[PDB]
């Protein structure tokens, strides 16, 4: 489905990936979706702690699973998950940022997200 | 009845204090992820923890009653 934008196709996944627990928030996490099989998903966004974990996520990319897409500033995937789930209109106690999360089978197979990822996928 | 007197000790374990963390992996080439110590394979390791590489132990913090060798 979708319209066949990067940003608002990835957030048609983010919505079922929420429910299906697949973010790996994190380094530790992160480091353990990718060595594990299970992740189908990379997102990667601008220097939040380091340059050398932006090149390290590329470096892990290489040898286990060729996936990224690179949609930048952490402010954005920080707000795209909260607490645990995207929490409350506001929240100022957090919105620190989650700098690169990884997805497990575009979270639900059930409808659109598998047509808008596939169509970016092989390409990219 | 009475309430409690005077001892002065009053320390806590350590609070796994906020530091850069994984750099288990060395970056040397491209795409290659240069270990230094096996990122162990116990067995119920999915390959996505390490193990501590301690000087003088080999520690797991998942596997640590057993697979703790003291080398």
């Amino acid at each position: 489905g979708g319209v066949m934008d990067v940003n608002t196709a990835l957030q048609e996944v983010l919505k079922t990936a929420l429910i299906h627990d697949g973010l790996a928030r994190g380094i530790r996490e992160a480091a353990k979706a990718l060595d594990k099989r299970q992740a189908h998903l990379c997102v990667l966004a601008s220097n939040c702690d380091e340059p050398m974990y932006v090149k390290l996520v590329e470096a892990l990319c290489a040898e286990h699973q060729i996936n990224l897409i690179k949609v930048d500033d952490n402010k954005k995937l920080g707000e795209w998950v909260g607490l645990c789930k995207i929490d409350r209109e506001g929240k100022p106690r957090k919105v620190v940022g989650c700098s690169c999360v990884v997805v497990k089978d575009y979270g639900k197979e059930s409808q659109a997200k598998d047509v808008i990822e596939e169509y970016f996928k092989c390409k990219k | 009845k009475k309430s409690y007197t005077t001892p002065k000790k009053n320390k806590h374990k350590r609070k796994k204090v906020k530091l850069a963390v994984l750099k288990y992996y060395k970056v040397d080439e491209n795409g290659k992820i240069s270990r230094l110590r096996r990122e162990c394979p116990s067995d119920e390791c999915g390959a996505g923890v390490f193990m501590a590489s301690h000087f003088d132990r080999h520690y797991c913090g998942k596997c640590c009653l057993t697979y703790c060798f003291n080398k």
